[PDB]
């Protein structure tokens, strides 16, 4: 099933191929298999397993990445500067470096322990039809998180990724992309795993 | 609101970063009479481009103008009040109103109305019913800055001797491009409580962001703990009339960005450095590649090395909506400039792990400053206090020997003071006569 | 608050969509002295039949009596204050407090009290602890209003000239019902902003509404992106010396009603106004057809042909419960009625396509109103100024004569600006005495 | 497995013979296959391929309904005026008439343009027990709206839906049926496609 | 802020409760002037032990010195005004200040400073900046008050004839213990709302909770309904000069706890009471196993039998912070102990059954007082009202023959009326000086 | 795949081996089993059939447990007294109390009717290793209370159960534990069955 950009006025084209995508990427084993990937990646991240997540979760060539998009005109086509900034754009190393600020001692902002609640749904994958080692992922989620008695922020998310299957069975993230939905969040920070 | 600031600066009453009256004082004292920043020439470089900023709590169009100037005027339509344009940025020769489709040229001047033959005639003049014009537009290097009251100084004299200071990276380094769009991300802080840590809080640096300092390996670890002071020495904080102020910490030209960012950054402004010394000397080229910490009053904050711009817009006095961008030396190679605009983020936009931490220093002393006996505690600011100079044959403006200090904390509030305590201009320049005195 | 809106009702201050301590005033000065919109006949006509209803910020319980009256009372208990009703509508013959138990009759009447014999006795006087009654509760053709001020003009005077309008729709054609329960939705706008756009917006609709006029292809398509005036002529608009005022384009029955309700929808009318030509004459058995927009003073709206009936129900500066109805004529075959309420929330409802178009129009106007600079730009109420007659032969009021204008506009800010300076009805009455003139 | 109604006081016959429905009508092959469905709609109407949606996901004969119902006393009986408003209650035309107006240029609301974001949960299905091309569904959804830089509006709905196979293998949605659980919502509006 | 409380406090103005202006002043005169719960020494049994309390909108660290006495510091640190302290209890000889480092004790002595030596040399006086102490902390019986203010009565003074009616338990029981941590959870209503309730709301058990008392088989049973007085008589119910009072229903010493409890409790109570007689007598010995519902003005409230104590933690003038711990008496059987704690939960904490049963009396009450027409209407204090005595040779204060009474609400309220009427504790002297006639 | 907590120093030991438990006991048949049951579970909550889910969704034995947990800090090991206060923790009879002020017809918080909206995600069962009765089961929910015209409560949980099989067929709860996620709750109440 396709989408027709010419009636559908709203639809860009890079949703309208990746919709595609899914669509005819359906297997039901491939849905069992991804759906229980990403329930036991957010339980690990929900107990702040991070770098078990880090190194069990995430491959090397990992590019993490969540961009605010900032609000133009859609029929305002002439103004070409960069519409996008990298709120997250880490790679591996720079993961390593957000993860031991996390655990430190000295991080001040994580004593008392902060709670974290994941809800992933609507889960979709598809095999690259090149690639066959590679996953198309696309999930949705709800990130809950509470603090210092009265501090509650609730994060909504759609995660667009490439997962990779490695030697001896293990799935490894190689990119996730976040198009975060809300340009201003009322959340204090986004300083949460997504 | 006397009072609310002791002499020389020196202390401040808590309840200044909770009060909700003050908040309204302010937006008629501080923020409808001072230079708010707007946006960077590169952000708005052709005709017709535009961007949204807010000055305080209003919300103002700046418009790039046929004619190569720059004007700004309230986000509001002159027939029912509407909000006008809903993008942040763009390109458009006018704007129509989508209340009732009065259409207003990128000159503010109102050109068409619907029914104006069939049911106006001479019951309207156009003339009468342009966009509220923002009276004053100057630049200092390609930033562009506003302001309400058409009485102000000129931007340049409003910097007074921070103008010094940021002359190295800001005019002598070939050009800066700030680089869009900006993170933005609300905090449930007052505005004061960003400005007074970005115009000279060197002291937070070894403390709040210890966790960060080990992980990521920035040079500012040498300062790790409170333990010991820079190997490069103390530093330097300055002060101006106008309340303006930043730190120096010599040769940090890497600033908050981890060890990953460090050697071919330290290469970059070395390699300048060189340069600009036969240019300026070598006092004001070691400048140019030393991180500076500053506040241009009152709510635009900036870094230099790890080359930031910030803006604090007021929501109310217990939240800011917080700007950030990064800014680039024209000059670099284009993915050096890709790699600094990520790092500003990576540490201090939205998802930022240092600014992270900070979050709860300025929300709690604002929460604070809400609390009724909390908001009769005074802060103190009185690190460097009796060694300040003014007149140095070399630096500028009221200085103190470290960037671990709080010189520019006593001339950003002595300013703040001065401002809420008189009406207009005038009154200001009076309260200030003996300012570094 | 005296110049808020200047003579002739011409232009109004942006800030009183958005003033926290004007709102406030409000409540003492148009919400405490005005008639407000409690219920119809035909949502309470059995005895014992309830609603809930607002009367600005507070809440009244509208009860038809034993003897088939109706009155109303403050939704609180007389002992601790608690809310006495938690349902929107029902039947009872009392109302029991859940607090302690004490009961109250449909009459507002004291009549149990737990405990009254043991510990009570003559500590206690029942004929004292009544709810608290509105004092003023009187109908037009089945709409029943309330007022706190007993001192108010009767319902119908203060109808004015308003009234001979409504009449063709209301009194000559057999009887309306209004069909419950309302849409009711919050949308953070000011109470104002919606009751102006209803007063006399004829403007509006060609432009904010052109996506839905395209879509739907209501009658209202001839005025679409505002080129042409409708060919049926430019209507009419009025206003009254209570406030009250309205817009009048000619035979357009459907409304906002998309292309599937027009055929049936006029052939009822046509025919209607045929037999009604004969007893109230062929100008007014076309008003009968045509559609008016409008609002009943102060936060009472409606539109006749495609019939709504909406209350907006202020709940702070900001904010507004929005609710809405649909009426019908009492001999519409019932199919056509439960078309005719559809298609009433399909247009304007929580989840009405045109409505939605509006939630940009009124919410940012009312913030712009909060905003320091912004809140000091005039609205304009210019349209038509200069030519509205008093006295016509044919048609009663202040008069313009086109649909799209600001007639109304400027009555209804009038009156508000004469009530918000008054303290009592003899003030305001002394503040309108050439109102018209 | 059955609810007495007499013992089990706060619920109505309507909702304990649904439960009866799909407790007795689970199927794993069943459940699998619409849980892709709704995913399937939720991704297309998140990608706002509004037309996509009413030609291939809904049927001619569609009943798109959305009530929200007045609060009345569970002991008031007597009162017996109409208890629910319409909020949708559209054919397919009507809903041709909404799709075109998402779509027009001169929509001003939608510009700039608009993020959502569907989670769907909890999805029940049962074959109906006479006309056995005809899915019974239940799901749980919420929906998050942001838009215009620090608007966020989030809707939660239990859908109520008869779905259609058809010649060729697709399924259509022939009624949707939703009692809002908010009857005053604080969302500006609920237009949106539940 | 006078006539909010009528003569003998019989009626209230409802605005009380909804009212913003109002909620300030209370700060001033009711949360800064009065005694407020902080702690038990059971939860800060050890030296260096702390917990964080509130007292009215500010929060407190109260601490074990090392010497076996307790102090309590405003939460906000010195310097820059940041809080000090994020966890609930703990325990600890410091607290270091997150922000730039400046170290603590526990006794709220500054006395460590990051760059001391280095940078402010004697430009600090660490003595001059220890923590903000609350001057005054006193205990009854291990429950631990603080004071703002000075200048207040002895705490055991200001619970007047109070205390004698909370001997039995507190005193003569062998000790308490209050089980933490404290169920805690945010209510849409004024502090107020909560304190006269428990202060004397024998009246509502029977209507409120009737679906409560028939599913748990409370021993309040007998008054389900309000149909009859308890068999036991109608109990008493007392206040006292600083406006603490409470009910007393005979014999009732399972209190709201479901039939699960009532065996083993009562044969607890029994047991002990026929000890007790023998030390204070028969009357006080029943009392030691009664129910008394009370308010320690102004806003802790306590159940004994069914052993709760709650705090009413102000957060704005329709928002409390509801704190709910449990107490045992400390020679109970640690299972007993256990069963206890989760029994008031269960009764009354954030997921208690009956304490749902209260939200809307307290939320619409609250609410109710603030909308414009409601806030207007009084509540009546009147049950009772002519019958009280004072100087009773048993019973001690002003003395009412039954828990189903309002006598503990009028003196609440007067009490209340007194201190927003005055500015000092003089003056609150004076204004009392004929309280009990 | 296990945690090394000496590593990951924001992971309880608890917590790692209960994420160890969840990862080697995958099964798909017990996941769609479980997801099943969880789903009726809360549709039957959902419409307030609280009667029916005592007596055939819980178990004789139930311990049904909400715990709030004081904020201590991550270094503060010395002070000992109890963290946590019961929110609940009931017994069968202790539910069947609760359950009958639920449905009285003078519970007067209960007029008019409220309304109730669940959404399951995340689920993960494991079977006891030493009970095979016994099923050991994690899932988050997010819980919609709508009342009294614009009344909003959401509440979020992750619901820690033991489950039991019945001879017949039957699933019952023999355990139930929620370490609440928020300190202070601003819900109004925890009055709802999570
Ligand atoms: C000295 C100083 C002041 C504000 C921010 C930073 N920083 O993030 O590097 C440093
Ligand atoms: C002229 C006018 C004014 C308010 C609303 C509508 N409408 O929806 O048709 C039309
Ligand atoms: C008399 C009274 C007053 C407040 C609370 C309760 N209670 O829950 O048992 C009883
Ligand atoms: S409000 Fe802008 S054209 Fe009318
Ligand atoms: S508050 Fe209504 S009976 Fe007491
Ligand atoms: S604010 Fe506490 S050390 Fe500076
Ligand atoms: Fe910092
Ligand atoms: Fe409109
Ligand atoms: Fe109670
Ligand atoms: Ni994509
Ligand atoms: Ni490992
Ligand atoms: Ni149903
Ligand atoms: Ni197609
Ligand atoms: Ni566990
Ligand atoms: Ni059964």
């Amino acid at each position: 099933m396709m989408i027709n950009t010419q009636e559908d006025k709203l639809v860009s084209a890079h949703d309208a191929e990746e919709f595609h995508r899914f669509f005819v990427g359906h297997d039901s084993d491939l849905q069992q298999e991804v759906t229980t990937l990403l329930t036991r990646e957010a339980h690990l991240l929900d107990i702040q397993a991070y770098k078990a997540w880090l190194e069990h979760f995430v491959a090397p060539e990992i590019k993490y990445q969540v961009i605010s998009r900032e609000l133009r005109s859609t029929s305002e086509r002439r103004y070409q500067l960069n519409d996008a900034v990298n709120l997250y754009n880490e790679n591996y190393q720079q993961l390593k470096v957000r993860v031991e600020h996390q655990m430190d001692p000295q991080n001040w902002a994580n004593n008392p322990k902060i709670r974290f609640t994941r809800f992933v749904t609507n889960v979709t994958a598809a095999k690259d039809k090149s690639a066959p080692e590679i996953l198309h992922v696309r999930s949705n989620l709800i990130l809950h998180r509470a603090r210092r008695e009265n501090q509650v922020d609730v994060f909504y998310a759609t995660r667009e990724d490439k997962w990779k299957r490695i030697e001896g069975g293990g799935i490894k993230l190689v990119e996730r992309f976040v198009d975060y939905p809300e340009r201003i969040p009322q959340t204090h920070n986004l300083l949460v795993f997504l | 609101y006397q009072n609310l600031v002791s002499e020389a600066g020196l202390t401040q009453k808590l309840l200044i970063h909770g009060d909700k009256e003050l908040f309204q004082h302010e937006l008629k004292t501080i923020f409808a009479r001072n230079w708010l920043f707007l946006t960077h020439d590169s952000l708005i470089p052709s005709p017709g481009d535009y961007v949204k900023a807010k000055m305080g709590v209003d919300e103002v169009i700046v418009s790039r103008q046929n004619d190569g100037s720059v004007r700004a005027f309230l986000n509001v339509c002159r027939h029912r009040g509407k909000t006008l344009v809903h993008a942040e940025a763009g390109n458009a020769k006018g704007f129509v109103c989508g209340y009732h489709g009065w259409g207003y040229g990128s000159n503010g001047e109102l050109q068409s109305v619907p029914f104006e033959k069939e049911l106006y005639g001479d019951a309207i003049k156009k003339k009468c019913l342009g966009l509220k014009e923002v009276p004053r537009i100057e630049s200092f290097h390609g930033f562009i800055y506003g302001c309400f009251d058409a009485e102000a100084p000129p931007l340049i004299d409003y910097l007074g001797d921070a103008a010094w200071y940021l002359e190295p990276t800001f005019k002598y380094s070939g050009g800066l491009e700030l680089v869009g769009p900006p993170g933005k991300v609300v905090v449930k802080a007052n505005w004061k409580s960003f400005a007074e840590n970005f115009v000279g809080d060197g002291y937070h640096v070894g403390w709040t962001h210890a966790a960060a300092l080990r992980a990521g390996q920035s040079v500012f670890s040498s300062i790790a703990g409170n333990a010991k002071l820079p190997p490069e020495g103390a530093g330097l904080q300055m002060t101006s009339k106008y309340g303006s102020g930043m730190g120096v910490f010599w040769g940090y030209y890497s600033g908050n960005f981890s060890a990953d960012m460090i050697p071919d950054l330290m290469a970059f402004g070395a390699a300048k450095q060189e340069k600009l010394a036969k240019e300026i000397g070598d006092v004001r080229a070691r400048i140019y590649r030393s991180f500076l910490n500053g506040t241009i009053f009152p709510n635009n904050s900036f870094l230099t090395g790890s080359a930031a711009f910030r803006v604090w817009n007021p929501i109310d006095e217990n939240t800011t909506e917080v700007w950030t961008y990064a800014f680039v030396e024209k000059d670099m190679p284009e993915d050096l400039k890709r790699r600094v605009a990520d790092a500003v983020q990576r540490s201090i936009g939205p998802a930022g792990f240092w600014e992270s931490d900070d979050n709860e220093n300025m929300e709690t002393m604002s929460q604070n400053g809400k609390k009724y006996q909390s908001s009769n505690i005074d802060q103190i600011a009185s690190l460097g206090f009796g060694k300040d100079v003014y007149g140095d044959e070399c630096y500028p403006g009221v200085v103190g020997k470290s960037a671990i200090g709080e010189t520019s904390y006593r001339g950003f509030y002595r300013a703040y003071q001065a401002h809420i305590s008189s009406s207009n201009w005038a009154e200001f320049e009076n309260a200030s006569r003996n300012w570094h005195i």
